[PDB]
């Protein structure tokens, strides 16, 4: 049935059934005992799922490559796989994906029987993405063509943001593009703009449902992509108003354990770039692969592990979970445990921002917790201290977390805050000195003065 | 050929194994380096055949010159085995 | 004689030669003053360190490689 | 160290030396500096010997700053007078760390005057300790039947801060 105009005209790949294989994707077999192209016939299509065909040997790769050219509009393409596994032993899935026609990268590799579950992959920018999915039957190599049970189903391939493929399902739309903060909303038939304090996302078009409000402790952004902190927290407590301030805290800083070694010689130590917040909500604290060259990824706190160079980078602060001093915020809680109690004694700030990627290891995410201190004798602008207990911060699995002291992150002191010494008057004299009894910043030191009692 | 296999900075136990109709480089994080000295009495090259399959480990192909007197990284190689060649001089080049 | 350059800089004085027999090198070498010091060792065929540091005589053995 | 100079044997050890990674591994040129002690005192001259303070910055705290003179034995063609060596001390009250030797901006190798090496240190330490009327007093009179006698303080160390009495008037 035909797409009525009042939606956007919206093209994706469905192949839930395989009666006739799809052009895009072909079969290729690459032997294993000679690393070479064979040109089988890898996989075969049953009707509603492929699987793995015998070639000359179960060691053999089965290759079942699909190349699309571009996309049609960082998550601007989410392909989901339905993988089922009957395998018995040494079952990998080399799920390889190519960047801009690069070679050919393993993003995930799953090992062992399986069931069916849905695998998502996030597209960084446009380019020609080809998705190959590797089967080895066994590791090890035997004479015979003696393990034919280790098929890998995939009966679902869901590709979204595809350049000249058919229209599976359409999206709705207004047809223009909306300014950023007006979610785009067909029934409504006029761009319609999102509450103040909101992001909108650009995954489910329709209403005003994905635009979702900001936590405690942030302002939107003009662009409405993420939320922004405005490094400057005031909440209210019975005695006073309290005013952590972290304006100092938006430049980035380079701390670094101490190298460990591996169960070899080889040495390593992780580093971490954080950026708390400003810059208008721009997560430019990016790792790139320096040795490569002889990617990078935009989060506000970036992962990589350097040896003695830039290697591993994965993102650790994409999205705005809330800022308070409450330990637990939208069911993340970091490591108070870790973390000396401090010396001031003033209730300790928490930081949380999580990253949007998932993992076979983190289920539930990556989540990175950061804990903010004020102690007075650090008179330096910064002191990012990373716990003792945990010196690569991954003890966790999914949270890491540092440390960060400095004067600033004390609570901006109101008038009342400073200790009176005020003298009364006796022998026609007295005396009002003001100063400071944990304030930060402030109005000035006020002055004495002299009145005639 | 010396399969000279020492530690950066055990390994010993990794390098450079003749897995069959082709050698094998070491999965874990050592050096292996597998050498050649062979005197070349006439100018020469080197044609050999290098399958380059992840990015994880590096491969160096450089051949010393006579006097010991040393573009070494080879770039990946997809498909195919790929080809490599360099060219070598009447020295007693040293293949590394 | 030859001479070392007085200079702080590193130059070398390198001698290819292909020994088809075991042997030794035999050489006169001055050192008036420890401010320049003197490193003289042999690299094997594999190029390979086979002690290092030194009008008096000196002498050191040398293998059937290609002695540098 | 009961006047032992173990830093050649002296109090202030002069010593060059290149980055061994560079090299290849750096110890060369050992000169003694300190082998005769001149003076020490708050004056800037003693005994002939001065210290270039125009390349010290002037310091915080503002108290007049302590030099010490230790004056080699050594005579060379160079130095006709002999290597005489001058160290100004400093006090900072936010040089929260036990001692901060800081290089003089000016003259990176200190040598610039030639036979004059100067380094300039900074700590808590180094203020003179104050004595007992030297904390600043804050006592409240008596008004309405209630007095508070409270005392705090470039001082260093010494007694303790005193605690508040109430006392009734
Ligand atoms: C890529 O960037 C530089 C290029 O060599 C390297 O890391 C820096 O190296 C310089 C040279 O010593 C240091 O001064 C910097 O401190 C290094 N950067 C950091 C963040 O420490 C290295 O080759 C690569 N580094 C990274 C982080 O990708
Ligand atoms: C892929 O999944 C998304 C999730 O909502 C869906 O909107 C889209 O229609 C799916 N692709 C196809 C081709 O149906
Ligand atoms: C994506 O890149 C391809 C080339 O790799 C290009 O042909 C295509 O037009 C691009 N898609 C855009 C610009 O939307
Ligand atoms: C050290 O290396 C030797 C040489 O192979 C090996 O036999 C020994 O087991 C190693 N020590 C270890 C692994 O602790």
């Amino acid at each position: 049935t035909h797409c009525p105009a009042g939606t956007e005209p919206a093209v994706g790949f469905e192949y839930k059934w395989w009666n006739t294989l799809p052009s895009n994707m072909e079969t290729t077999v690459l032997s294993g005992i000679n690393f070479e192209y064979k040109g089988l016939t890898g996989w075969e299509v049953a009707g509603d799922h492929i699987y793995t065909a015998v070639g000359a040997s179960d060691n053999d790769f089965m290759i079942l490559t699909l190349v699309v050219p571009g996309f049609r509009p960082k998550e601007v393409a989410r392909i989901t796989f339905v993988f089922e596994t009957i395998c018995s032993v040494n079952c990998e899935l080399y799920f390889m994906v190519g960047m801009n026609s690069r070679t050919n990268t393993p993003v995930e590799t799953w090992k062992g029987t399986k069931g069916k579950q849905s695998y998502t992959y996030t597209i960084e920018e446009n380019a020609t993405v080809s998705f190959t999915w590797a089967f080895q039957r066994t590791t090890l190599h035997e004479t015979g063509r003696k393990y034919t049970n280790d098929v890998a189903k995939i009966y679902s391939i869901n590709v979204t943001n595809v350049m000249g493929g058919v229209a599976s399902y359409c999206r709705p739309c207004a047809c223009t593009s909306c300014p950023a903060g007006h979610y785009i909303n067909r029934d409504s038939g006029t761009c319609h703009l999102c509450p103040s304090n909101t992001i909108l996302k650009a995954h489910q078009p329709y209403g005003a449902q994905a635009c979702v409000p900001c936590g405690p402790g942030t302002k939107n952004n003009k662009i409405h992509s993420l939320c922004y902190n405005d490094c400057t927290f005031s909440r209210n407590t019975p005695s006073r108003i309290f005013n952590y301030n972290f304006s100092a805290l938006a430049g980035t800083v380079s701390l670094a354990g101490v190298p460990s070694f591996t169960s070899k010689g080889l040495k390593y130590f992780h580093h971490f770039t954080l950026s708390l917040c400003g810059n208008q909500g721009k997560k430019m604290a990016v790792c790139t692969d320096n040795v490569t060259d002889l990617k990078s990824v935009t989060a506000y706190v970036c992962q990589v592990v350097i040896i003695p160079v830039s290697s591993q980078p994965v993102s650790l602060a994409d999205r705005l979970v809330g800022v308070s001093t409450d330990m637990t915020l939208e069911g993340i809680v970091s490591p108070v445990e870790l973390f000396h109690p401090e010396t001031s004694g003033i209730p300790d700030i928490v930081f949380f921002f999580r990253s949007n990627d998932v993992t076979q290891s983190c289920s539930s995410g990556r989540s990175t917790t950061i804990r903010l201190r004020c102690n007075p004798m650090k008179a330096a602008p910064g002191t990012l201290r990373l716990p003792s207990m945990c010196s690569d911060g991954t003890c966790d699995g999914c949270n890491f977390h540092f440390l960060w002291e400095s004067v600033a992150a004390c609570p901006l002191c109101s008038a009342s805050d400073y200790h009176t010494f005020v003298s009364s008057c006796v022998a026609g004299i007295q005396k009002t000195t003001y100063m400071w009894r944990l304030c930060s910043g402030g109005i000035s030191l006020p002055e004495q003065r002299v009145t005639i009692c | 050929f010396a399969s000279l296999s020492a530690n950066l900075e055990n390994c010993t136990s990794s390098k450079w194994v003749p897995r069959g109709d082709y050698i094998a480089s070491n999965t874990d994080e050592c050096t292996a380096t597998l050498m050649y000295a062979v005197n070349l009495k006439q100018s020469g090259t080197v044609n050999f055949e290098y399958y380059y399959p992840d990015s994880s480990i590096i491969f160096e192909f450089f051949v010393q010159n006579d006097q010991c007197q040393p573009s070494r990284w080879m770039k990946t190689t997809e498909k195919g085995w790929e080809f490599h060649s360099v060219e070598l001089n009447r020295g007693n080049n040293v293949l590394y | 004689y030859i001479a070392s350059n007085t200079d702080e800089c590193t130059a070398t004085l390198m001698y290819a030669v292909n020994l088809k027999q075991s042997g030794t090198v035999n050489f006169e070498y001055y050192y008036p003053d420890s401010s320049i010091i003197f490193e003289f060792f042999v690299q094997n065929d594999q190029c390979q360190p086979s002690s290092r540091w030194m009008w008096e005589f000196h002498s050191v053995e040398l293998n059937r490689g290609n002695n540098v | 160290n009961q006047g032992k100079k173990m830093a050649v044997t002296a109090y202030v050890c002069q010593v060059v030396i290149i980055p061994s990674e560079v090299m290849g591994y750096v110890s060369s040129q050992p000169v003694s500096l300190a082998d005769r002690l001149v003076g020490v005192s708050t004056d800037m001259t003693l005994e002939g010997i001065v210290s270039p303070v125009e390349l010290f910055h002037p310091e915080t705290s503002g108290i007049p700053d302590i030099v010490f003179f230790f004056r080699s034995n050594d005579v060379t063609q160079s130095c006709s007078s002999g290597r005489s060596t001058t160290i100004r001390l400093r006090c900072n009250p936010m040089k929260a760390a036990p001692g901060t030797l800081r290089l003089p901006s000016m003259c990176s190798d200190g040598t610039c005057d030639g036979c004059n090496f100067h380094f300039l240190w900074e700590s808590v330490a180094a203020c003179p300790l104050c004595s007992a009327s030297d904390y600043h007093t804050f006592v409240s009179s008596c008004v309405a039947g209630i007095q508070k006698t409270t005392y705090m303080w470039l001082c260093s160390g010494g007694i303790s801060l005193p605690e508040q009495r109430v006392t009734i008037c």
